[PDB]
């Protein structure tokens, strides 16, 4: 009944896949608010939609700038995923469109803010807090997974938090969409894999390593794994050697040694009983899998929220104009945006 | 104490991605 589901999830995510949408939009049809993120190649904006009034977060590619960064494919692969996906974790893309300078998409506003910004200032989440979350980010993966999904970004600074205090996951920019093995040097520090560091040729066991970063992270109020520099993290990471926080469960001690375990064929969601290993596992006996899927339970924290168009839980950034071009930039190179 | 090697490191901001 999960495997119906599914195969039902499957079927309709590769007809969306190959048959998808282009320029449902246009960008006087709203107005621009505020900024809500920056990125080396664009930002994410509040806009209000004229005609309705209704807002969403708008990312702006600029076109030159993705060239000059290597990032083409990227681009259109996150966009190509985001029509294509229907989970309730993942974020609902309404319209795509782009310009002679730019490409835009337009998600819904996710109000709650990063995961991150919350966790540095409460410290860390109570273990079943953590595990609400935790919850929420295991059947996801789960859904990837079965689509052949690989995400390969998982922190809490790409993890929002919605108006139920459920989470959004946003971000598909090094997503992809394989069976078998992959071979790229991507992700942030803290949370690569030692397969991914050793350059070995890895697979979807790298998500559930990057989980229990997160489930510590979540846990303890900082990573298992930190130094000054990128390279002396990666010495750690390697030699697979975690210290846990005296307040730590032994249940939770006990997954966290699952999935933080280097080698690959005894780590927990790559053995033969798949997710099926991390779903019973005692730290999550009380845990209500179906209860989650349809957002039934009361979440234990729920951000604050002034009214539509409230951008209180994010940070300020630097205000830029929108630099429309009369001459056509790197048309070929987006023809399927 | 760990929290404060923590504070040490100096990556308790946003972290970034790597690419190729
Ligand atoms: O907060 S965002 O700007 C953001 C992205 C996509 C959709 C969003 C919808 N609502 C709020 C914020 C959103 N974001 C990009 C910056 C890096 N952090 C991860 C998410």
């Amino acid at each position: 009944s999960v495997k119906e589901f599914l195969a039902k999830a499957k079927e309709d995510f590769l007809k969306k896949w190959e048959n998808p949408a282009q320029n449902t939009a246009h960008l006087d049809q709203f107005e621009r608010i505020k900024t809500l993120g920056t990125g080396s190649f664009g930002r994410v904006m509040l806009v209000k939609h004229m005609e309705t009034g209704n807002h969403y977060a708008m990312k702006i590619l600029d076109k030159q700038k993705v060239v000059k960064l290597k990032q083409i494919e990227h681009t259109l692969n996150e966009k190509r995923i985001l029509q294509a996906v229907n989970f309730p974790f993942l974020v609902k893309l309404e319209f795509s469109f782009k310009d002679n300078s730019n490409l835009y998409m337009v998600m819904e506003y996710v109000p709650g803010g990063e995961m991150f910004s919350h966790l540095r200032r409460i410290g860390r989440f109570s273990e079943p807090h953590a595990r609400f979350y935790a919850a929420q980010i295991v059947l996801t993966f789960e859904y990837l997974h079965s689509l052949d999904l690989i995400y390969r970004d998982l922190k809490p600074e790409n993890l929002l938090i919605d108006q139920q205090g459920y989470i959004q996951v946003t971000d598909f920019g090094f997503a992809k969409r394989v069976k078998g093995r992959t071979w790229t040097l991507c992700g942030t520090p803290e949370y690569l894999a030692p397969e991914i560091i050793l350059s070995k040729g890895y697979n979807k066991a790298v998500d559930w390593w990057a989980l229990g970063v997160l489930i510590y992270e979540m846990a303890a109020g900082y990573p298992p794994f930190f130094a000054d520099q990128p390279i002396q993290i990666y010495e750690k990471i390697v030699s697979g050697k975690v210290r846990f926080p005296s307040h730590f469960s032994s249940d939770l001690k006990d997954l966290l040694r699952n999935l933080l375990q280097v080698d690959l064929t005894k780590r927990f969601g790559n053995l033969k009983n798949g997710v099926n290993d991390i779903k019973n596992h005692k730290w999550f006996a009380t845990t209500d899998w179906i209860a989650i899927y349809q957002r039934k339970v009361e979440a234990p924290f729920i951000p604050k929220f002034k009214g539509p168009g409230d951008t209180s839980n994010f940070d300020d950034y630097e205000e830029e104009e929108i630099r429309v071009s009369i001459n056509e930039k790197c048309g070929k190179e987006f023809s399927e945006f | 104490t760990t929290y404060a090697d923590f504070i040490a490191s100096g990556r308790t901001g946003r972290r970034n991605a790597i690419h190729d």
